[PDB]
């Protein structure tokens, strides 16, 4: 069994069948059964929207309309602007939502014109998730910490390694932005 | 007249046709 | 069994028998083997004129240097009406009726009447006709919906999309 | 493992050998396994569509990226003394002293020189400007298409052709002489007379004009009644700036040689002469050999006659006809000896006789 | 061949009889605007009268001999 | 046999046993034989007197000697060479019933266009879009 920490030590509700386990639950947040089911749901959930996040966040800052952070008030959206798509996207949100948590089109809803369903890319779908997912969190902590736009943080790091880094980042008083 | 932003698009999109016969040629030249 | 949408049910009228079927029919219009039937024809029928209608619509003004299609005040439209109507009135009649003969059903199929020189009929080839039509149709609707929102030529609303598109939109006008 | 298919002995071979061994024998499609005369005739004609497609895409991408990129309407301005540009420079290795070195013209950035000499040859057939390429591009990239669906249609099993149709040689040789190489020269002079000559001479003909604008003051009539030196009559003097009315004349078919003197290249009036003329012989080229129609030479019969009598030769041409037909190898060993020689011949010609306006001033090019 | 040779004749008759009546009574009393009208009224209706619906004995002489009177007199009347 | 029509039914009286015959009759004239045979001389010598009124019609006005609406002010035997097979048969009615469109169309374009039918064809060719059927008819016409 690959686990995500060397030693051989999975949790028993973890046990190896569902995509993506890796013995991965130290504080046995899915110890329960149901509520395991509804976290596989989010899980895939989260992971979507922040894999669709995370290119949003770096393909108009590479066109330079400005960086993630300052590229809703650089186009306008305001809090009213995201109250009408709010309000939009609830009704897909509902129709997501008036299913249960066990039948498996809650995570696959069958949308595969290219036919490219299999377990393979379910497991890429879960991985790819969950970089996308530790890489929005990278996103804000560095906005916070560096003060700077994520592009600028990875050219700065690849032209001057030692000059750039968290290392370097954080031995000042960093909530700047 | 300098060519525009749009008639790019347009190239490109078009540019897909021959893109998708070719594959479709070398398919069938392939077996 | 293709499906319009996911996880849907086929209605039992669509059998994934003719072409281009794709077990849409949630207002069931078609139960009866009959009433199908003559929906049918009216489907290839509209697709076809929708094909002509959109190519009649956009090439005369890329290619020919003309105005948008909805500038009809080039001339009266009784008199090509009248002429139109007095040359249409024999084909749209032989095609419903069947043939020349009075009790027309001189051998042609009413939807397939057999005018290929080049021998391309299959049933690929009929759903390749369903679909462009269907496409074509689609396409006039929004030509029209355009014409009465934008009060533009077409490929103006193509240009101004292409240029703006976070503000040439159904959601701003244009 | 699998790959190459087309090759059992190779595809069992468990070294790296298998892999160059298959990609160096991939078009040799004689040595490939189980492969019939049938096959083999159909696979070199799809290949052939797909070589047309490639070179129709190749063309359309200089013109869209001179279009695009370059400066065709400034040069035309000043054909002299400006460069001509191929296309711009997208490369992230450059330093800022290679962008403000390869940064020549009004472009925003680091171009090539061309040295193709398209822009003398756009220039001289009658482009003016980046849309006039820009619909050219656009042209050839849809006769790409077309070659690519023949060659998947002339694939399939209803319309791939049968061995006797590939091994119709009168037939190939009335239509390739005919209209290819004829019709085709006819065509060209026919855009010369109608498009070329008018806009060296000032006039601005498109699609949208032409039908209506005369080539000549005079129109068909004296081509009809047998007046045809009324089409040489006043030729462009010495005093002529090609693209403009300024000494310009009315002739469209001339054989006036040399060079015109702004341009230092051919008269284009000549060279619609010329195009004319070989067009006539192509044609009644074309209708020499025997198809349908029970006229014509048959091609064996003229070899199996030519034989000298003194036996030097020995029986002479005799079998030769069946040897040629039924040889792929010796066909091509023909025809590239021939395109050999005029491609040399292109080359001791074009730096003679420079047929584009303003391209020996070109040195480069 | 008859059978439509008598609803030809049935219907020119019935044809020349209102144009024969009614070409009377305006002269005892544009062809554009109008004539589009009409044929587009008598589109649906001679579709119907041919087809048989929505799908896809003394007058059976007196009209025929006073339709062909009605001919006859319409071919007069030009 | 070629049909004048795709996949309509021929009649039972016109099969191919003469001169182009494509099973064209849907009024029906050619039931009776006998009246086929009259039809069959009337068709073959309307179509050689159209085929003269053809030449006659346009060789005056190529040469530039005036316009043909404005200048009003069975096989027998005759031949050499007997090239008379189904396929020259064929043929001469062939040309015959073209040259009959041809002149129907010489006397519809004369009072349309009111002009000669070179100049049609001129016209045509030098606008095509604006000297059509669909723009001689769309506005009143002399
Ligand atoms: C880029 C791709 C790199 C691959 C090329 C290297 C591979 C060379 C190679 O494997 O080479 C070996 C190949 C393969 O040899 C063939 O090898 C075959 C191998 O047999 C295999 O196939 C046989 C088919 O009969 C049987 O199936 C047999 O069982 C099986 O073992 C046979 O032995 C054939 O007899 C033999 O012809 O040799 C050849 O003939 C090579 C093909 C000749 C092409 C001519 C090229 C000449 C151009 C040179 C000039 C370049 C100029 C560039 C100018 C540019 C300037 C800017
Ligand atoms: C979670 C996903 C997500 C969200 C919330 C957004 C939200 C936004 N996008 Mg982004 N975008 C996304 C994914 C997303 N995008 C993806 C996957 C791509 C690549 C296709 C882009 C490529 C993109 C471009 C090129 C642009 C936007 C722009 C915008 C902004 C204006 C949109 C509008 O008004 O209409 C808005 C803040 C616009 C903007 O103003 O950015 C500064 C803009 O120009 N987006
Ligand atoms: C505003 C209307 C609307 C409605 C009714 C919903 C409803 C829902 N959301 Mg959604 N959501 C919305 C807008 C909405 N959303 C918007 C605008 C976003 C940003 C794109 C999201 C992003 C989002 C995420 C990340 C998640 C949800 C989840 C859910 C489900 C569980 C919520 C819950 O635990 O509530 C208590 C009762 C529920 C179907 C959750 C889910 O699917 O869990 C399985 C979940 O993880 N939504
Ligand atoms: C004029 C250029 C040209 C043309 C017309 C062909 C044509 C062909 N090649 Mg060749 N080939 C070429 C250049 C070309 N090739 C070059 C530059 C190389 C690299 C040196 C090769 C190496 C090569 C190999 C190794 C093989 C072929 C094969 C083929 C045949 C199958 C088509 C195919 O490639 O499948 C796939 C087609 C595509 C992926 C189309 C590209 C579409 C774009 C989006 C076809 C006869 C194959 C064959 O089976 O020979 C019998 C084969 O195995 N070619
Ligand atoms: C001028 C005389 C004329 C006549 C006799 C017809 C007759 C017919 N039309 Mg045609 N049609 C006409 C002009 C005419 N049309 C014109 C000017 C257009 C616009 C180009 C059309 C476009 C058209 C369409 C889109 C359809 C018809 C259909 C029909 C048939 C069914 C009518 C029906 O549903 O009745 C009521 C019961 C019938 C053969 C219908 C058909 O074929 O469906 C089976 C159909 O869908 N016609
Ligand atoms: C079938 C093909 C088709 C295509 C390629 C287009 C393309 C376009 N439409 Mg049109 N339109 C269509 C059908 C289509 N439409 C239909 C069926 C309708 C009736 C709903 C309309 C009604 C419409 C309006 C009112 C407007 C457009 C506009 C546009 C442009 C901007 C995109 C947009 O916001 O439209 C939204 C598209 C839809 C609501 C239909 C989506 C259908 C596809 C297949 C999914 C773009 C050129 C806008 C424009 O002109 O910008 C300048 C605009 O204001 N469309
Ligand atoms: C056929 C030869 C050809 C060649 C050699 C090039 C070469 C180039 N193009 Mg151009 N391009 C072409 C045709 C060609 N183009 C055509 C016809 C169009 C109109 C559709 C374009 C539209 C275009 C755009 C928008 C851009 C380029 C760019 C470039 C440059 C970088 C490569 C690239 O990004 O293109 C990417 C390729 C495309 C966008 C589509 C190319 C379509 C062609 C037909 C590819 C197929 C070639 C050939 C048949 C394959 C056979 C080879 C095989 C035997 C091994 C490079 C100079 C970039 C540039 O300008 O950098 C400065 C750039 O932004 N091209
Ligand atoms: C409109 C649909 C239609 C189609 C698909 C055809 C198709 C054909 N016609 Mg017909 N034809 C038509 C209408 C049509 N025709 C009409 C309206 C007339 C005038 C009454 C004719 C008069 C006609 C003649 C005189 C001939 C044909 C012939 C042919 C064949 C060539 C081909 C099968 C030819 C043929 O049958 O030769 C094989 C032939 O000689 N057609
Ligand atoms: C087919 C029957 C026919 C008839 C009735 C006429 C009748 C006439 N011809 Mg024509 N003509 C004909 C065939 C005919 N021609 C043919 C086949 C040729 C080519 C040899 C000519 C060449 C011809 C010339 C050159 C002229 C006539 C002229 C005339 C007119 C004197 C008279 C109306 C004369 C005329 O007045 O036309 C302008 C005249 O000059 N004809
Ligand atoms: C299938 C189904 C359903 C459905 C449906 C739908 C969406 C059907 C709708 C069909 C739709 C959307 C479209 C029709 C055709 C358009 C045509 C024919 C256009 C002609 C075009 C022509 C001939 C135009 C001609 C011209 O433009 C030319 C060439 C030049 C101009 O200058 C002048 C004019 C204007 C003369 C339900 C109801 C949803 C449920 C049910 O259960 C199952």
């Amino acid at each position: 069994r690959p686990l995500w920490f060397p030693g051989g030590y999975a949790p028993s509700w973890l046990t190896g069948q569902h995509f993506g386990d890796r013995g991965f639950d130290p504080a046995g947040l899915a110890a329960d059964p149901k509520v395991f089911e509804r976290m596989r749901v989010s899980e895939v959930y989260h992971g979507r929207l922040a894999m669709l996040a995370i290119v949003g966040a770096v393909v108009p800052d590479i066109q330079g309309k400005g960086a993630w952070y300052e590229a809703a008030q650089s186009a306008g959206i305001g809090v009213n602007e995201v109250a009408v798509f709010t309000a939009a996207y609830g009704i897909a949100e509902v129709a997501r939502g008036l299913k249960a948590n066990s039948d498996p089109t809650s995570r696959y809803p069958g949308f595969d014109p290219l036919n490219l369903t299999t377990d393979y890319t379910k497991e890429a779908e879960i991985k790819n998730g969950r970089l996308a997912l530790t890489a929005m969190l990278g996103l804000e902590v560095q906005r916070h910490v560096t003060g700077v736009s994520p592009l600028v943080n990875l050219v700065e790091h690849v032209k001057h390694p030692l000059g750039h880094n968290i290392a370097e980042s954080v031995m000042h008083q960093w909530p700047v932005a | 007249m300098e060519i525009t932003t749009n008639q790019v698009y347009i190239a490109l999109l078009a540019s897909l046709i021959p893109a998708f016969f070719a594959f479709k040629l070398g398919k069938s030249l392939n077996q | 069994r293709l499906l319009w949408i996911p996880n849907a049910t086929p209605p039992a009228h669509l059998t994934g028998e003719f072409p281009g079927d794709r077990g849409f029919d949630p207002l069931g219009l078609a139960k009866d083997p009959k009433v199908y039937q003559r929906m049918r024809i009216s489907e290839v029928f509209h697709g076809r004129l929708a094909m002509l209608g959109i190519v009649g619509c956009v090439a005369p003004e890329l290619f020919f240097s003309k105005g948008a299609w909805f500038d009809y005040s080039d001339y009266d439209l009784n008199r090509l009406g009248l002429i139109a109507l007095q040359v249409i009135a024999p084909l749209e009649y032989w095609r419903g009726n069947g043939g020349f003969s009075w009790d027309g059903n001189d051998g042609p199929d009413r939807s397939y009447p057999g005018f290929d020189p080049l021998g391309l009929t299959n049933e690929e080839t009929k759903l390749q006709e369903i679909k462009n039509g269907r496409l074509a149709m689609t396409a006039m609707l929004g030509l029209e919906v355009q014409s009465h929102i934008t009060g533009k030529s077409p490929l103006t609303n193509l240009s101004e999309h292409l240029s703006h598109p976070l503000s040439a939109n159904l959601l701003t006008g244009g | 493992t699998k790959f190459p298919k087309f090759s059992q002995g190779l595809a069992q071979d468990p070294t790296t050998r298998r892999i160059w061994f298959g990609i160096a024998t991939s078009h040799d499609f004689e040595s490939h396994d189980g492969m019939t005369e049938n096959n083999l005739y159909q696979k070199i004609f799809a290949s052939h569509f797909g070589q047309l497609a490639i070179i129709f895409l190749w063309t359309s991408g200089n013109l869209f990226h001179v279009a695009w990129q370059g400066n065709f309407e400034q040069w035309i301005k000043d054909p002299l003394h400006i460069r001509p540009i191929a296309h711009a420079i997208s490369d992230p290795h450059f330093g800022q002293p290679a962008i403000e070195a390869f940064t020549r013209s009004q472009f925003p950035g680091p171009v090539n020189i061309a040295y193709s000499g398209v822009y003398q040859w756009w220039y001289t057939i009658g482009l003016r400007t980046n849309v006039d390429l820009y619909n050219g591009s656009m042209f050839l990239l849809f006769i790409a298409t077309l070659a690519l669906f023949a060659g998947w249609l002339h694939l399939e099993p209803k319309y791939s052709p049968k061995v006797s149709w590939f091994k119709d040689a009168e037939s190939r040789l009335n239509h390739h002489l005919s209209a290819l190489f004829g019709l085709s020269s006819l065509a060209w002079s026919g855009h010369l007379i109608h498009v070329a000559i008018p806009e060296s001479r000032g006039i601005h003909v498109r699609w949208d004009n032409f039908l209506s604008q005369l080539p000549h003051p005079s129109g068909l009539e004296p081509f009809f009644k047998g007046n045809w030196s009324l089409y040489s009559e006043n030729p462009d003097s010495l005093t002529h700036v090609f693209g403009t009315a300024s000494g310009a004349g009315t002739a469209v078919l001339t054989f006036l040689g040399g060079f015109h003197p702004e341009t230092k290249s051919l008269w284009l009036t000549d060279i619609a002469h010329h195009h004319l003329a070989i067009a006539v012989l192509f044609i009644v080229a074309g209708h020499m050999y025997r198809t349908n129609f029970a006229i014509g030479h048959r091609i064996d019969d003229i070899l199996n006659a030519h034989k000298a009598p003194s036996g030097k030769l020995g029986l002479g041409h005799f079998g030769l006809y069946e040897t040629i037909n039924n040889s792929l190898h010796f066909q091509l060993g023909l025809a590239l000896a021939s395109l050999g020689v005029i491609t040399s011949l292109v080359a001791q010609h074009m730096y003679s006789l420079s047929p584009y306006a303003f391209l020996i001033q070109d040195r480069t090019t | 061949v008859y059978a439509r040779m008598r609803v030809s004749e049935v219907f020119h008759a019935r044809l020349s009889m209102l144009a024969i009546v009614g070409a009377i009574v305006p002269e005892v009393l544009d062809g554009i605007k109008l004539g589009f009208i009409a044929m587009a009224i008598a589109a649906p209706t001679e579709y119907w009268r041919g087809n048989g619906g929505f799908n896809w004995d003394y007058t059976k002489a007196a009209e025929i001999k006073n339709g062909r009177l009605a001919m006859a007199g319409l071919l007069g009347l030009t | 046999r070629g049909l004048w029509f795709p996949n309509i039914t021929p009649p039972a009286y016109l099969t191919g046993e003469f001169p182009a015959d494509r099973g064209f009759d849907p009024a029906g004239l050619a039931a009776d034989p006998k009246v086929y045979e009259r039809m069959r001389v009337a068709e073959v010598f309307n179509g050689r007197l159209a085929m003269l009124a053809i030449v006659g019609c346009v060789y005056p006005e190529l040469l530039g000697n005036g316009v043909w609406f404005e200048v009003w002010n069975s096989y027998p035997g005759f031949d050499p060479c007997n090239l008379t097979t189904e396929y020259t048969k064929a043929a001469e009615i062939k040309n015959g019933r073209l040259a009959m469109i041809g002149m129907f169309g010489l006397e519809v374009q004369n009072h349309v266009t009111a002009q000669g039918p070179v100049a049609n064809l001129i016209e045509h060719l030098r606008h095509p879009l604006a000297a059509n059927i669909g723009a001689n008819l769309a506005h009143p016409w002399p």
